[PDB]
């Protein structure tokens, strides 16, 4: 048994003759001989599980008799009687579905249970419809005789088949293939519990517990499908599972790979409230997870010191320094109650949490001798923390105590660290130079760190990045190998040995870590290369002979001078200014350093004096100035000292003095022109300037020093300059000075920079300023004629329509405005320069023009509109009368809807389309339709003009279509009507897919449209059946696009604003830590405006909303979804009715009953786990969901856009990311601001707050928010410019509709009104930004605003339409 | 390696009598509930001090424990002799020499014009004195080109 | 140094000849494995002579390779493909301006089988390592989601030198390794809520009874019965599984006098037969219990394909599709017509099987998508159980309606 399968795995045949061996030993002879079976139990288990069916047969015939045919009994046997751990790396629950499929009956007939599914027989047709029928049937050749004859025999030969050749086939199948068989123990077992008595489920599940431990029952430890992770699965995925013990849980979670599923269920328990181990053991597993936000939500809800919820805050979002004098206060605090009297022991784990996070904090703010002193204590050596920090400060005898003290007792999951801990004794002790076991080393650390890999759940995040940290380390450690072997004096000098130590160098300074990980392993990293740099400085100082030229010792020095300036830029950028300081005042000891790193490091000097100087004091701001005209100059170059008097003029503009920085910045800008920074700085002050005094020879100079800084360089960041640009072009006069400047010094500045602005141009294509304009557009556009032509397009068949309507006088053609020749005199002119391509966009949009479907979803729309329409209006009447007559407006709206009733460039298109339409429209369904609703939209009659009765006439319509609409084709093939993109090739033209040219990208991999797919879907979405089209590119990917007929050109062009605002925001958010680290990023869609009325949008095709999920809910309860509103208003007219105007506890009544009643908050909740039944999946979605969510409710209430309705929440099921169906700015229309003041600053209602489980919220929630908020609030973005822009043209927009009801000289708003509204709005939205990155105190007004988010008392009297209980 | 406390020493005996099966023989009827040295470990290194949970300790003091246990009980010696007097000194110890290392820690308007900055631009050719408008310097910046392209 | 002067000007030549040819060829794989030996011979040592000639022939033979590649093939020609395509022989020093067209290959060949990772981690390796990290980041930067993905997933493999060569390029990447990914990983979801197909097993132990769900296990059946490497008698076991949920999920409630009463009448002769059309383009998404039946019958025709298992599959088959085609007939036919097919009715979604009303028993025109899904399956042999499956049904309709041009005014016909 033990060595004939070892050494012989491959010869089967002597295996199976052992095995029949034992099997006959087992079968015969068993009076005879019951103690040998004992010790081959190993034997008897790897014949039951070996590959041979025969084999496994013989073996489990044998093993299912020596048992009781009861399926208790063979699950008590599992369970508690049989041990697996013999069977070695095994999914012996395979043998357990054997065993519990076995004892199953299989002498009666086969069966199925599922009659909605059933299939209708032959002669099932004699029963279904009424009886005289068949009566009269059953009273009334040979080819068919036979037919029937032989039909009849194959019928009786399957009515043969038993149950029990089906459970043989299936186990034998789930044999091989150990996926989707786990899936059928963890679908089974719970409906074996389910047939289970209290009597014998009370025992399983009490014996069960030892039996998830089940002691030596761990190498599945390294199993990918681990038998207990199945078993606990299943165990959790029954109804009555309630005993399971906490410790056990977070045991297998670790172990196991039971991560989530684990901190699932825990916090399953916890939620549901002797009992602190629960929250205890989740808060350990949450820690071990990487996910700071939970653990910090948890905590602050654990919280009894209110000193820890501070100093937890201020670690969370990188105070280190403060967080550290926070724990030591508390820790204080602890010491002097201690001393007062004793304390409970469940408060232990909140001060092994301040040890440990003051010991990390101190790792982060470069403490490594402190640490040292700290754990090398004399009675409480901390040998781990001693090993960690002591290689960081040369230590080199107590890292080596410290290593072979805790290789004796080192965590399994250590085990790489420990051995390259071993690497760098080996490598740098100085009496223990042993360079013969290096490589072996790695192997064996990178071998541990794979496994521990396989260990870690199958999605990447947080908890993988410390091994994706480690990987670099360790592959540093591997070329320190050669670096070592190459410092020899048998190879120093050698060229061979130089040429690598030079790559090598040159390697280590172009790789880097990102900012996302945390200093200390930025530390470790260049600790560690310092070590070498000095090794290689070192090794060329005893050799003057070998290079004897001063090179390789300058070097090692350089490298280490870089390596040095680059921790303290990382240190800097993180918001560290001490370490800073102190890392210069290191760099400051060297007999001699490289003049070009000394400059570099100057410069980092005033970064830090810059970054410092928000509130700057007299004294500190001089000495620091002092300490900058100290510098010596002499040996330096140019350039350095053009950058140097920039920066000296940068702080110097940060005081209030403005002249001699104003020196400064012109004497830098004469030094060195090419130098981008200092002209951006200097265009930056002469902005501020020019905005104060207002002086005409101040403009264009800022515009003339800001384009000469977009220039010569790269598009990211010239954004926030020509931003700068745009919003300046609102200060010209009469005699357009600026204009003329700006257009004599814009030939140089690439193209590619204006394509992220240019709609901001096309609004002042229409100004006075317009040939100049319209010029420099079309000189950009001679490079991307697409990106020119979509714009153009869409903005001249704007004013084409509007022109329409201001000349509804004059029948016929009528003349062009001059907007409209000069922005089709550029279409023009790129017609004739790239006419292939502008041709086949042409022949695109035209045959898109067919995706004009219908007028049964048409009119579906358009009362869908009617309705929220009505719901918007009534909300307002509803505190005052709520029976409420119909407004003027929304009459006159739905008269014209009931007469029209769907039926509402020489092309021939539109003219085949409309002939099409008047052909489909002589059938008579739709004109009694239209009858039956003419004779009942009638408003001429009494009692049909309430607001109410209208709605309900409106929904009794709904009703009525929506079962009418669902009969309908759900696609059709493109070749049917669109000839021309069935027929598209590659060869056609090169077009790329639309919205590529939105954003420039640093390659030119733009997907082109190899040819439009075939099939077009028809998908019901935003209240809509829109059309969704793919398209496929020369790269095999496909993309889904909804050609979305906007019905409103101005609401569109509005909404698709805030969405490229988003997407300026977008990079923004990946430039600073706390976000990155979060991956905080908003998921702004692709869309395009083709046309007035139509425009194309990016999706995916699995993007659910709110509203969408909960009609789901509904139908699945058999509902109508539009029960709580009407509930809410019939309560309000029902308290009403007696003169009492609705008060606040009516509203707060209202909504609890409407929650309690049809719309429970755990919807979403149940909805999301019944989705998602793995738990990874669903770990990760909701971990994007909270994250999502809160960037959107930061962007909405920061940004003052409309309220996010619950059907313009899109939730995305395939990734969890969450966008929204095209917010806007909710500007006012009387005065013209923004007053985005609603009762509840972003969309947390009950079902959310219930989906994030309550501490999603109080933890990554406003975790994100405040880090999103802290990360726009830094000055050097420059949000408030893209701001301004982008308001401008809102406010702009705002005007012309405020002033076209009244009635070039017009054409101009003011010079002195626009520039005042849009500073005042723009102070709105910077005031609420700042409120919210304000994070004095470890405290923030996010917790405010999210408390005040699901308050029950401002909820109530959020409008019902906006649905506060979804 | 450091002590053991009789804190993390009751949390061990507990953990193991958690296993249900008895010290007298560690494998009890029901065969399958062997011992889990592992789990103990793991519910033992989360206690006040440091891990000391390797593959020997958690065998090693489990052996020490069952002569005692078969003088004071270790529940009787939890419960009394300073039930938690002794995690809570401990502790204490920790956070004094935690201020004493926070403690011992490092704690970390003459105006000069020099003439050299100046004399160094002088020496470059540009007036300092005098602030050239952005204008006239994009004016040199387009003649400078213009002579590089001659 | 002297065949180099001979096969020279004959390069481009071969190259165009087997790049244009292929694509319009019958069996377009010798093709490819010429062009494979040629870069081998090409790569093998520094010859330096046909290099300058092959330079010019890397900007249209790309582009050609990736188009290929990119395109849906079988297994082996695409693994032929990414393979050939990234083991060009030519230096880095002249793939700058044609390096991002190997990319799209790479993220297969990180997919593809042990052979295919292989070289993938060898390439990125070579690029990784003779390229500035930098410029390489900004070149993978349109396609970091899927590369990042297969490095992680290939972490997992059972070799041990793959997962090390992995890890080793992993951290060579640096801190680029785990930048966010803005197209997040996928993961997987239900879209349904309704119970698939189950068969029912009781226990008499306890006087209960069970629902075993098999919808897993017909998907094991058929991935099990399509591969090659499975086994004889896991196929037969598969084959099994698929023939008791065929036989299981029907009512086999048929008598011989009756069955003859019902299908010997004028009417199924003389009347006029509804001229109604079935299009899919109302029908909506495929439930789970239709999927599964797709499933179970092109299992069941594949198996008819298996040479050990057409014995006992063929016959079953053609029993099965009599069936199929019977009960349609009879209940689109006749004196007994449903609600949607009575004369002057429309196409809707009574015809199928969906998760609203649609039809009152499941709907027998599944056995048209399941020939369908076989005869557009991978393999061709599989058309030709198609083609008997057509064949039994024409026959037996034109039996069961005689007159054989009045048999295909039948609506599943259309
Ligand atoms: O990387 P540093 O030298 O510390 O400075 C950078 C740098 O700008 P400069 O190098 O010109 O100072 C960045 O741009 P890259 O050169 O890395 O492309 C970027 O500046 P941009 O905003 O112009 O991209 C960034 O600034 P931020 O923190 O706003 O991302 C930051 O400048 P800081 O000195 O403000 O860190």
């Amino acid at each position: 048994m033990t060595y004939i399968e070892k050494r012989f795995p491959e010869d089967l045949e002597l295996n199976a003759q052992f095995l029949d061996l034992v099997n006959y030993v087992y079968r015969d002879e068993t009076l005879s001989g019951s103690e040998l079976t004992a010790k081959l139990e190993p034997a008897f288990l790897s014949g039951l599980r070996c590959a041979q069916p025969l084999i496994r047969a013989k073996f489990f015939e044998v093993f299912d008799n020596s048992m009781k045919r009861r399926v208790y009994e063979r699950l008590l046997y599992v369970t508690c009687s049989q041990n697996w751990e013999a069977m070695g790396n095994h999914f012996w629950i395979k043998q357990c579905i054997e065993l519990l499929l076995a004892v199953c009956e299989k002498s009666t007939p086969i069966g199925t249970s599922c009659q909605g599914a059933m299939l209708p027989s032959i002669t099932n047709v004699i029963n279904l419809a009424d009886s005289h029928d068949r009566a009269a049937f059953a009273m009334v050749g040979n080819q068919l005789h036979m037919l029937t004859n032989r039909h009849d025999k194959f019928l009786d030969t399957l009515r043969e088949v038993k149950t029990g050749a089906l459970l043989s086939a299936f186990v034998q199948l789930c044999h091989i293939s150990t996926t989707l068989a786990e899936k059928t123990w963890v679908q089974l077992f719970p409906r074996l519990w389910k047939i289970l008595s209290d009597r014998q489920q009370h025992a399983l599940a009490g014996e069960i517990s030892p039996f998830l431990c089940s002691g030596s029952h761990q190498v599945q430890r390294d199993c990918q499908p681990s038998a207990l992770n199945c078993f606990v699965e299943a165990m959790s995925q029954c109804v009555p599972p309630i005993p399971i013990r906490p410790c056990v849980l977070k045991y297998l979670g670790k172990t196991h790979n039971l991560w989530f599923r684990s901190t699932l269920m825990l916090e399953h328990q916890a939620f549901e409230k002797p009992q602190q181990e629960i929250l205890d053991s989740l808060a350990e597993l949450y820690s071990l997870l990487q996910e700071e936000d939970m653990w910090a939500g948890l905590w602050q809800k654990r919280c009894k010191y209110s000193e820890t919820a501070t100093a937890i805050a201020y670690e969370q979002h990188g105070f280190f320094e403060q967080a550290q004098e926070s724990y030591e206060k508390a820790m204080d605090k602890a010491k002097k109650e201690h001393e007062r009297s004793n304390a409970s022991p469940a408060i232990f784990p909140e001060y092994q949490l301040w040890e440990d996070h003051w010991i990390r904090c101190s790792k982060e703010l470069n403490q490594w001798e402190a640490l040292t002193e700290y754990g090398q204590s004399k009675g409480h050596i901390n040998p781990y923390l001693v090993l960690e920090c002591a290689w960081r400060v040369s230590n080199w005898t107590a890292m080596k105590e410290a290593l072979v003290q805790v290789e004796v007792s080192c965590p399994k999951e250590m085990a790489w660290k420990v051995n390259m801990y071993r690497g760098y004794l080996a490598i740098c002790h100085p009496e223990e130079q042993q360079l013969s076991f290096i490589e072996r080393l790695v192997e064996m650390a990178s071998s541990l760190a794979i496994r521990e890999w396989r260990r870690l759940p199958h999605v990447v995040s947080h908890v993988h990045t410390p091994l994706l940290q480690a990987a670099q380390q360790i592959i540093e450690l591997q070329e320190a190998a050669q670096i070592n072997a190459g410092l020899q004096p048998t190879n120093l000098g050698r060229n061979n040995s130089l040429h690598d130590m030079k790559t090598v160098v040159k390697t280590w300074r172009n790789r880097l870590p990102i900012v996302s990980d945390d200093l200390s392993h930025w530390s470790s990293i260049f600790m560690w290369r310092q070590h070498h740099y000095q090794a290689i400085v070192t090794a060329y100082e005893n050799s003057s002979q070998h290079d004897p030229s001063s090179n390789n010792a300058m070097l090692g020095v350089h490298a280490s001078a870089s390596a040095i300036i680059q921790y303290g830029k990382i240190a800097r950028k993180q918001g560290l200014v001490n370490v800073a300081l102190d890392i210069l005042s290191r760099i400051h000891t060297i007999p001699t350093v490289p003049i070009v790193d000394c400059f570099q490091k100057i410069r980092q000097q005033v970064k830090c004096y810059l970054q410092l100087a928000g509130v700057m004091g007299k004294n500190e701001c001089m000495q620091g100035l002092e300490v900058i005209e100290s510098t010596n100059l002499k040996y330096f170059t140019k350039e350095m000292t053009a950058e140097f008097y920039a920066l000296k003029g940068m702080f110097l503009a940060q005081i209030n003095k403005s002249e001699e920085a104003n020196k400064a910045f012109s004497a830098a800008v004469q030094m060195h022109d090419v130098l981008v920074k200092a002209w951006a700085m200097w265009g930056d002050y002469l902005e501020n300037i020019f905005v104060k005094e207002r002086q005409l020879h101040l403009g264009v100079s800022a515009i003339t020093c800001y384009l000469h800084a977009c220039r010569h360089q790269n598009e990211s960041k010239s954004r926030k300059y020509l931003a700068k640009v745009l919003w300046l072009l609102s200060f010209d006069d009469d005699k357009n000075t600026l204009a003329d400047a700006v257009d004599k010094y814009c030939i140089g500045v690439p193209p590619i920079q204006w394509l992220a602005w240019i709609p901001q141009l096309l609004t002042c294509l229409v100004g006075s300023e317009g040939k100049l304009l319209l010029n420099l557009i079309s000189q950009v556009g001679r490079v991307y004629p697409q990106a020119v032509y979509f714009p153009i397009r869409t903005l001249y068949l704007t004013l084409k329509i509007e022109q329409r309507e201001r000349y509804k006088s004059d029948p016929g053609p009528i003349r062009a405005t001059a907007p409209m020749w000069r922005c089709s005199r550029i279409m023009h002119m790129q017609r004739e320069l790239h006419p292939t391509l502008l041709s086949s966009l042409e022949g695109i949009v035209d045959q898109m023009v067919w995706f004009r479907e219908n007028w049964h979803e048409e009119v579906l729309r358009q009362l869908q509109q009617g309705l929220a329409k009505c719901y918007s209006v009534a909300f307002e009447k509803s505190g005052a009368v709520s029976d409420a007559k119909i407004t003027p407006h929304t009459l006159n709206f739905v008269k014209k809807l009931v007469s029209t009733f769907g039926v509402g460039f020489s092309s021939a298109a539109s003219e085949s389309l409309a002939r099409r339409a008047q052909a489909t429209a002589q059938d008579p369904v739709f004109q009694k339709l239209k009858g039956q609703f003419t004779t009942d939209f009638d408003f001429s009659v009494p009692g049909s003009m309430k607001l109410h009765n209208l709605i309900s006439k409106l929904k009794k319509w709904i009703k009525i279509l929506e079962a009418k609409t669902k009969q309908l084709p759900k696609f059709f093939l493109i070749e049917e009507k669109c000839r021309f993109l069935s027929n598209f090739s590659a060869q056609t033209a090169e077009v790329e897919i639309p919205g590529e040219f939105l954003m420039p990208k640093p390659t030119h991999y733009y997907i082109k449209i190899a040819r439009f797919m075939p099939r077009v879907e028809i998908v019901q979405k935003h209240n809509t059946a829109a059309r969704r089209l793919y398209i496929r590119g020369h790269n095999g990917k496909i993309y889904p696009y909804l050609v979305m007929n906007d019905a409103c050109l101005t609401e569109s062009r509005r909404e698709e604003r805030v969405l490229q605002l988003l997407r300026l925001l977008n990079p923004c958010l990946e430039k600073r830590k706390e976000t990155t680290k979060r991956h905080l990023f908003f998921t702004v869609p692709r869309v395009v405006a083709v046309s007035p009325q139509m425009r194309l949008v990016e999706d995916n095709p699995s993007s659910l909303s709110l509203v969408e999920i909960y009609k789901q809910r509904c139908a699945k309860k058999g509902i109508e979804h539009d029960n709580p509103i009407s509930r809410y208003y019939d309560r309000l007219a029902t308290v009403q009715a007696r003169g009492t105007q609705a008060s606040h506890q009516v509203l707060r009544d209202i909504l609890k009953e409407v929650q309690s009643n049809m719309v429970p908050r755990s919807m979403l909740k149940e909805w999301a786990l019944h989705t998602f039944p793995n738990a990874t999946d669903y770990w990760t979605f909701r971990k994007m969901f909270t994250i999502q969510l809160a960037l959107i409710g930061f962007a909405e209430f920061v940004l003052h856009l409309n309220r996010l309705n619950p059907e313009m929440l899109q939730i995305a099921q395939d990734t969890g990311k969450l966008n929204v169906a095209y917010f806007r700015f909710d500007i006012n229309d009387a005065t013209g601001d923004l007053d985005a003041n609603r009762p509840v600053p972003f969309r947390l209602t009950p079902n959310i707050s219930e989906f994030l489980t309550t501490i999603g919220v109080s933890g990554p929630l406003t975790a994100s928010m405040i880090a999103v908020a802290r990360c726009f609030a830094q000055p050097n973005f420059k949000v408030d410019g893209i701001l301004k822009t982008v308001l401008r043209d809102e406010i702009i927009a705002w005007h012309k509709k405020t002033q076209e009801d009244t009635s070039g000289q017009p054409e101009n708003m003011d010079s002195q009104q626009l520039v005042s509204l849009v500073q005042k709005a723009v102070t709105a939205i910077m005031t609420r930004l700042h409120n919210l990155a304000q994070f004095e105190g470890g405290e923030s007004k996010v917790n405010t605003l999210v408390a005040a988010a699901n308050s029950l008392d401002n909820l109530c009297r959020m409008d019902p339409a906006w649905h506060p209980w979804l | 390696n450091p002590e053991w406390l009789i804190s993390e020493d009751w949390a061990l005996l507990q953990a193991v009598k958690q296993l249900l099966e008895l010290p007298l023989n560690l494998t009890i009827v029901s065969p399958a509930h062997t011992p889990n040295w592992d789990l103990v470990s793991d519910v033992v290194n989360s206690c006040s001090r440091i891990y000391r949970s390797s593959k020997q300790c958690r065998n090693r003091y489990e052996n020490v424990i069952i002569p005692r246990e078969e003088p004071l009980r270790t529940s009787q010696i939890y419960a009394q002799d300073e039930n938690a007097t002794h995690t809570q000194l401990y502790t204490s110890h920790f956070d004094l020499m935690k201020m004493t290392a926070g403690k011992r820690s490092p704690p970390i308007n003459p105006f000069q014009k020099n003439p050299k900055h100046a004399s160094v631009l002088a020496e470059s050719g540009i007036n300092y004195d005098k602030p050239l408008p952005p204008i006239q310097v994009a004016s040199l910046r387009a003649e400078r080109i213009a002579k590089e392209k001659k | 140094a002297e065949n180099e002067q001979m096969l020279k000007p004959h390069l481009h030549k071969i190259v165009n000849s087997s790049m244009e040819l292929a694509q319009t060829a019958k069996e377009p794989y010798n093709y490819f494995l010429l062009l494979r030996a040629l870069f081998r011979s090409i790569g093998g040592g520094s010859h330096d002579l046909l290099y300058q000639e092959f330079l010019p022939l890397l900007p249209n033979l790309l582009q050609g390779l990736n188009m290929l590649q990119s395109g849906l093939h079988k297994q082996h020609m695409k693994d032929l493909f990414v393979e050939l395509c990234l083991t060009v022989p030519v230096r880095l020093s002249s793939l700058l301006p044609y390096l991002p067209m190997l990319m799209d290959p790479l993220v297969s060949a990180l997919n593809g089988s042990q052979t295919l990772v292989s070289q993938g981690l060898r390439t990125l390796e070579l690029c990784v390592d003779n390229l500035q990290p930098d410029f390489l980041y900004d070149h993978i930067q349109p396609v970091r989601a899927e590369l990042m993905q297969a490095l992680w997933r290939t972490l997992r493999n059972p070799a041990d030198s793959i997962s090390h060569v992995a890890y080793r390029v992993l951290g060579k990447f640096g801190g680029s390794n785990r930048k966010m990914l803005k197209e997040s990983q996928k993961l997987h979801y239900v879209v349904t809520e309704v119970q698939g197909p189950s068969i029912t097993v009781e226990f008499s132990d306890c006087k209960a009874s069970l629902q075993l769900p098999m919808e897993k296990a017909i998907e094991t059946a058929l991935d099990c019965l399509k591969s090659a490497n499975t086994e004889p008698y896991y196929r037969r076991q598969a084959w099994e599984v698929i023939k008791c949920f065929l036989v299981a999920m029907m009512s086999l409630e048929d008598n011989k006098h009756a069955l003859y009463q019902l299908l010997a009448h004028p009417n199924f002769t003389e009347k006029t037969i509804p001229n109604v059309i079935i299009s899919h383009r109302y029908k909506a998404q495929d439930t789970p219990a239709r999927k599964t039946f797709e499933q179970a019958l092109t299992g069941a025709f594949m198996s008819a394909v298996i040479k050990d298992l057409r014995p006992s599959a063929l016959p079953f088959v053609a029993s099965l599709i009599r069936h199929y085609t019977m009960v349609a007939v009879a209940q689109q036919c006749g004196p007994f017509l449903l609600p949607c097919y009575q004369v002057g009715s429309q196409p809707s979604t009574a015809m199928f099987h969906s998760e609203e009303n649609g039809s009152k028993g499941m709907d027998p025109l599944v056995l048209i998508d399941a020939i369908a899904i076989c005869m557009a399956y991978e393999e061709k042999e599989l058309c030709k159980i198609g083609e008997v499956a057509l064949a039994v049904i024409f026959d037996v309709a034109s039996i069961i309606l005689g007159s054989k041009e009045r048999a295909c005014q039948l609506p599943l016909f259309s």
